[PDB]
């Protein structure tokens, strides 16, 4: 099936640049038109603009002509997004989408598959991996037939980590909370598990954590 | 730039409850029109084009009608996996334009949390530092105090607290409280404690453990 992954995200400095990419699979990449969307954090959906199968027409939003170059290499079935000078306005989660559904001799399309984004900062701080630490199942997280297990990854920047359990194969009552920013400017944050209480001792359970602005990649096993 | 306009905002409604928003276009858009669900943490997702057209694998529960500049999606029945926001984006033309969505939201009935407390990890204690972390796990509503105590006194000091969005399951939030000490000044106490207060609860509920034990 479609499937569209961004990468390229992290930290920028106000007037820097970065080229962001979206590898693809599923489907001919040559014969659709490739588009990109922005969210800024807790705001809407913002067009950016769309690439053609032989970038012969490629359109922006007026407003961004200046800080995006869109791209494409059919060859290796990937969409590209140059970032040009960007100012702290333009701090967004980038997805790249798949028109489709397109008009008879009419410039129509519905956005039919979206990558999962990638969140570009825009700052002038450094970059800082996380600390992983276990939240051990006890009888003092315990609540009958249900125990509760985590993890802690703790002091990053910028955000965003994910948070995956036992490699994807565990998503029932998974909680991963909203980062939090301590006192020392770095990021915090907790991924829990209510799993069964018998399972404690005979079941394996791993968090698998990364923060792809610094390429940290941790797995760590929970253990009660 | 056509501009859309989406009313309501956001909304609240029960499961089992019709659904109704509406979409304005600043002008007429024909039936170029589309609709997007946006789960809490999630990419957007298509789920109707050309006005009224299903996207594959999109529930029959979802509708959309309308022609020019007023369009209505609709929910028949709504579903605790419904939780999201929905966009509106017209297709008619360049620049192509969302409009500013519409957050939906899920009243349930008064769910108390269960409580589960945890110690700092030996691992973490190694590093010169003790995060304690007590979890308030699926509660409703989203209202809740949780006081920090420890040997029996209460803790005004480093905690931090962090809410989930509702679940697309049962429409609940968790919350979890983190207590940051130096491993000097979490050795000088031997009960931590945090004490929960929900409407779901007919007293307030105290979650402790012995350091060390």
């Amino acid at each position: 099936e479609v499937q569209l992954v961004e990468s390229g995200g992290g930290l920028v400095q106000p007037g820097g640049s970065l080229r962001l990419s979206c590898a693809t699979s599923g489907f001919d990449f040559s014969r659709y038109w490739m588009s990109w969307v922005r969210q800024a954090p807790g705001k809407g959906l913002v067009w950016i603009g769309e690439v053609n199968p032989d970038s012969t027409s490629i359109n922006y939003t007026p407003s961004l002509k200046d800080q995006f170059t869109i791209s494409r290499d059919n060859a290796k079935n990937t969409l590209y997004l140059q970032m040009n000078s960007l100012r702290a306005e333009d701090t967004a989660v980038y997805y790249c989408t798949r028109p489709n559904y397109y008009g008879s001799r009419y410039h129509y399309y519905a956005m039919d598959y979206w990558g999962q984004g990638t969140l570009v900062t825009v700052s002038s701080a450094s970059t800082k991996g996380p600390s992983v630490f276990p939240l051990a199942p006890s009888s003092k997280s315990t609540s009958g037939g249900t125990a509760a297990l985590g993890c802690l990854v703790k002091d990053y920047f910028p955000e965003p980590v994910t948070v995956s359990w036992n490699s994807g194969a565990l998503t029932s009552g998974v909680h991963t909370f909203p980062a939090v920013l301590q006192s020392s400017g770095l990021y915090s944050l907790s991924s829990v598990v209510t799993v069964p209480s018998s399972s404690l001792g005979t079941q394996t359970y791993i968090c698998n954590v990364n923060h792809k602005p610094s390429n940290t990649k941790v797995d760590k096993r929970v253990e009660p | 730039d056509i501009q859309m306009t989406q009313s309501p905002s956001s909304l609240s409604a029960s499961v089992g409850d019709r659904v109704t928003i509406t979409c304005r276009a600043s002008q007429d858009i024909n039936n170029y029109l589309n609709w997007y669900q946006q789960k809490p943490g999630k990419a957007p997702k298509l789920l109707i084009y050309y006005t009224s057209r299903l996207h594959s694998g999109v529930p029959s529960r979802f509708s959309g009608s309308g022609s020019g500049t007023d369009f209505t999606f609709t929910i028949s029945s709504l579903q605790p996996e419904d939780i999201a926001t929905y966009y509106c984006q017209q297709g008619s033309t360049l620049p192509f334009t969302f409009g500013q969505g519409t957050k939906l939201e899920i009243k349930r009935t008064v769910a108390a949390p269960s409580v589960f407390i945890f110690p700092p990890s030996d691992e973490q204690l190694k590093s010169g530092t003790a995060s304690v972390v007590c979890l308030l796990n699926n509660f409703y509503p989203r209202e809740a105090k949780v006081q920090w105590k420890v040997d029996n006194a209460l803790q005004s000091g480093n905690s931090q607290e962090s809410v989930t969005e509702q679940d697309s399951k049962d429409s609940t939030y968790s919350l979890s409280s983190t207590l940051t000490l130096s491993k000097a000044d979490y050795e000088k106490h031997k009960v931590y404690a945090c004490e929960v207060t929900h409407q779901g609860l007919s007293s307030p509920v105290t979650k402790s453990f012995n350091r060390g034990e």
